[PDB]
Parts: structure tokens; sequence; C-alpha cells
């Protein structure tokens, strides 16, 4: 490294080099921090985590017991050891607490004052963070597997909601209009994800092994259906053009939004060109998932090389996105891992799991 | 609507008078009898279709063509009150040298109106679904091009729907419909761009009969359309309960998440 400091100091390399190279080095050194803990408040498994996009200070967490916990990730104590204390909590006694498992929880992008949470009680509740009261409730006729707000939409404030119904619901938080539906899937939609690049592109993955990208502005159905083979097995599209050979229970756009990572119960991850849905043929080997619900996985941001952190049974498997090389498998959970979320400021990873624990992975040294 | 553009487009004055016609003696008798008839009673019991009754009632209010009664041939004007009113109006307007546009939801009644206008010296041009389609646009153009043609009988179904009839000045809606949109487009045939003369709309209705209840229906519909097209603060239609007692005769005499949450709280406070 001292070469890196000297190169930054003398202008030989752009400081961007030291940032990104060091960010990468930090990601490769991710290790279970026993010098950091997260306060145990979930009686049930953690299904979802969400670090706020602005300032990355707070984390939401949704449990199988229906409670939403709001953690503070800043070490406000002077010690080197600290527990991420829980600021608020939608507990068992809150009048608005979810009746069943909270399946997704998300900060409103652009502002920390509001977050949204969807459950198996068939509701997507919008919360005022400050008063911690629901501002809105959208009821669905069918259990919600995942929702997602656009990280980029300064213009629209739609929430895409995937339920066991075959239809994708768009809920407009600006005047509450939960009628709009995207039609074209055939089984439960297990994962929805807005593009981080395009304001109105939504990718939706379903148990029918198909992933569709939508232009929700458009009135003419899906843009693209991801196809494993890109045409080697080509059929008049009625059942072909499956992204996977099982259910597709996970979606994640890469940071710059130019590629799409899908994980399905064929124990594969694929990398897709988000513009024409073409398969890049990145291998990734075998990625064990048998989750019957959505599988929440993330990518890294602001490193020399992009990484994807995928729950792999009871571990987090780290892969290089564009080459497939498995960096490492982070082994610290006791039961299957449900969600991992990436803290882009410090290359920290938080992962919840069915054993009612949230483990912080921080770079070593 | 034609209020956000009126100052920027300069249309002439429009009027929407309504006339509550009074049913004549023979008309009253046939109506009073048929409401008391066993057929209406059975319809009230739901034994068969209501539509038959509604047709019959509308016909009665429209002319006694249930039963036909020299100078008392079928389609006689004096036999039905609305025709008396039409006579008076067309008389005054013909004296005004003005072009009239008379609409009727029915087609056979348009025929009785036609024979009437023969009985008068009113030069008309009739246009319904039976008039040939190819002769349609030339008929409209003809009526619009010269003022010789005085009145213009029209069935509302072809008479509405995109034809331009700026030539006519006075519009009278002779027969109500269950559909407000029908009569609305009918009356709106005149008051368009290019109407360089004032136009008034007369809705001829039979007080206390079926036609008033149909009027109530189409008002309630119009309010429902207003509640969702022009503004949701519509006033509740308090006049009627709108039941199946319409068979009676009762003649007169980025948003920063606080704007969002504020908006949400507003909506969910209601």
């Amino acid at each position: 490294m001292l070469g890196f400091l000297s190169a930054r100091q003398t202008g030989l390399e752009d400081p961007l080099r030291l940032r990104r190279a060091e960010s990468t080095r930090r990601v490769l050194g991710l290790e279970l921090n026993k010098d950091r803990d997260v306060e145990r408040i979930h009686g049930g498994g953690i299904n979802t985590l969400d670090i706020e996009p602005v300032e990355g200070r707070y984390m939401l967490s949704g449990g199988s017991d229906g409670v939403i916990v709001l953690y503070d990730l800043e070490n406000s104590s002077r010690q080197s050891y600290y527990t991420c204390k829980a600021v608020c909590s939608i507990g068992r006694d809150h009048p608005d607490v979810h009746r069943y498992s909270v399946e997704t929880v998300q900060w409103y992008p652009h502002d920390t004052g509001m977050f949204t949470s969807s459950s198996f009680d068939k509701t997507l509740k919008v919360w005022d963070t400050n008063t911690l009261q629901t501002a809105d409730v959208f009821n669905f006729e069918e259990t919600v597997y995942s929702h997602h707000m656009s990280p980029v939409s300064t213009k629209h404030c739609l929430v895409a909601v995937g339920t066991r119904g075959p239809k994708v619901q768009l809920c407009d938080l600006k005047s509450g209009s939960c009628s709009h539906i995207l039609q074209g899937h055939r089984q439960e939609i297990l994962a929805v994800s807005w593009s981080p690049r395009y304001d109105y592109i939504l990718a939706t993955a379903s148990a029918d092994s198909r992933v569709k990208l939508w232009d929700v502005r458009r009135a003419s159905g899906c843009l693209i259906t991801l196809d494993q083979h890109n045409g080697k097995k080509s059929q008049a599209v009625e059942s072909a053009n499956t992204a996977h050979n099982g259910k597709v229970n996970g979606l994640c756009f890469t940071s710059d939004g130019l590629h799409l990572l899908t994980v399905g119960t064929d124990n594969r991850m694929r990398l897709w060109n988000s513009s024409n849905g073409e398969n890049t043929l990145v291998n990734y080997g075998k990625v064990c998932n048998n989750s019957k619900k959505g599988l929440k996985f993330t990518v890294s941001c602001g490193c020399s090389s992009e990484f994807v952190f995928v729950p792999y049974g009871s571990t987090i498997a780290v892969y290089t996105v564009y080459s497939g090389e498995q960096i490492t498998m982070l082994k610290g959970h006791y039961k299957t891992v449900d969600c991992c979320v990436f803290q882009s400021n410090f290359q920290e990873l938080y992962s919840g799991s069915r054993d009612c624990n949230i483990l912080a992975w921080v770079p070593s040294l | 609507m034609k209020s956000d553009v009126k100052m920027s487009l300069s249309l002439p004055d429009k009027n929407e008078q309504v006339l509550f016609c009074r049913l004549t003696d023979e008309q009253h008798k046939v109506y009073q009898n048929f409401v008391d008839s066993k057929e209406v009673y059975r319809i009230l019991n739901g034994e068969m279709q209501i539509f038959s009754g509604l047709i019959a009632l509308r016909k009665i209010c429209n002319h006694p063509d249930l039963f036909s009664g020299e100078e008392d041939q079928f389609g006689y004007w004096k036999r039905s009150g609305k025709m008396i009113v039409v006579e008076s109006l067309l008389k005054i307007w013909h004296k005004q040298g003005q072009r009239v546009l008379l609409f009727s939801q029915s087609r056979q009644m348009l025929d009785i109106l036609e024979v009437f206008l023969r009985a008068q010296k009113y030069t008309y041009l009739k246009m319904d679904g039976t008039t040939t389609i190819a002769s349609r646009q030339p008929l409209i153009t003809r009526y619009n091009e010269d003022t010789s043609i005085f009145v213009f009988l029209l069935t509302t179904r072809v008479g509405g729907l995109g034809v331009n009839l700026t030539g006519a000045n006075r519009v009278v809606i002779y027969d109500p419909d269950w559909n407000p949109s029908t009569d609305t487009q009918a009356r709106e045939r005149a008051w368009r761009i290019g109407q360089k003369k004032q136009v008034t709309v007369y809705r001829l209705l039979t007080a206390g009969t079926i036609e008033e209840k149909i009027y109530h229906r189409q008002i309630f519909k119009q309010f429902l359309t207003n509640r969702v097209l022009k503004d949701p603060k519509q006033r509740r239609f308090f006049k009627s309960n709108d039941l199946y007692e319409l068979f009676t005769l009762t003649s007169p005499d980025p948003l920063a998440s606080s704007s969002l949450l504020a908006k949400m709280r507003a909506r969910n406070h209601l």
C-alpha cells in the first residue's frame, strides 16, 4: 500500500485509484466482526434489511414475527466495541404492527423520513419514520413477497409489489392509486426491482422461471423476457424464454444498472444485459438456494471490481460479478441466510438469517 | 370543457331551458289506465321483464300510439300535449325566421313528427338510421348551407355523434333518454365552433309521469359523471330514492416525504 499513498500524494495515480483499490481490498477482507454486534430484537428470522441510501446510518429490519426494528449503525460510544442499538421498533404492541412475517422493508429513497414495509398479511404499509405511525396502507388480495421503490425516481413514486397473484401491482404513493397492474407473468412474482439507471424500468421475477423487464410507462407489456440460451432453443413464446430451470426468487441490478443478476432455485445465478436481456454466460458455479420466498441479495458499490453477495445456505457467498470467480464464503450464521445488505460507505455487510441474528461483516485491519 | 376556452374561443350564448309539459286529456286517460293495468302490476311483481313496461310508458308519454283514434288520423298533434307545445314553439320560431333542430330518441315518433310537419307548412329534412349513409353527409351539408330548410328532424343516435349542425339555432329535446349523454350530444350539435348565432335548448318533459323519473335517472347519472370528471365535490342527489315506483301518474296541481406524508394523511383522514 505505501506505494498507493505515495502514488496518491504525488499524483501518479488519480485518487480514484486508491479509493477503489482500497475499497476492493476491504471487501476481500470481510470477516465476521466480533468487535461489532447488532442488538437482538427479532423473535423470528430476519427476512429483510435496508440501510438508508442517504448517509447510510440507519438500518431497517423485518422479522418473521412481524416486527420492524430500526437500528443505528454509527458507533456513538467512544469504545472500539459497540452494539448497533435499536432506535425504534414496530413491536408486538404497536397498533399497526404487521400480523405476519414482514417480507420487505425499504427506506424511501431521497429521504429518511418515510419507509415502507410489506408483509404476508397482504399489506404494504407506508410509515412516517419520525412519529412511527402508518401514513398509508395498501391492501392486496394476496400475500406480498416483495416490493421495491425506485432508487432513482425524482419524478414518479411508484412501489412495485409482487404477491402470490400472477400480477405486478404498482402503488403510487403520490395520490394513492393501487389499481395499475402489469400482466404477463403466470405464477407468484417472487422478486421485483426497479432499475437504478432508468426511471421507469422494472424487472420482475416469478416462480414460472421467467424474468421480465417492464417500462411501466408503456402500455404494451414487457420489454424483454430473459432467455437462458439467447435463442439456441427458440420457440414461439408461450412457455420458453425461462431465465432459470426453477423458480426465480431473486433480482439485483448491478450498481451502474447495466446488468441484472438473477438467482433461481435451479441453484444458478445468471448475469443478464439489462438493455437486451441477453445472457452474458458468466458462470458463477453452483449457488445453493432453495428459498421458497424472495431471496434478497446485493452488489457492492464503489470498488475497483464489483462483487455480489448471495446467501448460500448458511453462508454469504461473495462472487466477482463480471468474471464469476468466487471470492470467499463468509461463514458465521447458524441457519439459512435470508438477506444481506451492503454498506457502501465502509464496505460493511450486514446479513440477517432465520436464527434471529444480524451479523456484521467488516473488513479486517 | 367549454369554460376554460370560452374566453379564448368566443362561443355565443347557450341556454338550457326545460319545459314540464302537461299530459292532455286523452293522453292522461291512456296513461292513467295503463299504469292501473294488470300488466304494470305484474311487472311490479317481477314476473316478467321490466323493459316492456318502460317501453309502454314511454310511448304513452310520447304520443297515444298504444291506441289510435276526419282530422283525427294517427299522429295527430292535438291528441298529445308535448305536440301542442312543439306547435307553439315552432310557430313562434318560424315567425322569427329561425332554424330549429328537433330531436327524438325514437324513430317511429320521428315519423309522426314528420307527418306533423307536413300538416304544417314547415320545410324540414329528416335524418335517421333508415336514411342512407351515403346521403348522410350531403344531407347535413345541405341543411347547413342554406336557410330554406327550417326544422331538421333527428333521431338522437345518428343525430348526435360528431355531425356539425351550426346552421340550426334553436334546439328542442323532445323525448328524454335513460342516457344523459344522448341528449347532451344532441343539444350540443348546434353550440359548436362556427355557431355564429345564439342557441337555446328546450327539454320537453311530462310532469309526474315516467319521463320525469327518467329525468331523475339521467340527472343522477350526470352527477355521477361529474363526481369523477369535473370535480369530486358534487352535491348529493337528494331529490329521489330512485326505486321501482316509476309507474305512477302524479300530474301537477423529489417529493420530500413530508409532502408525501402530508398528502397521505389528508387522503386517509377522510
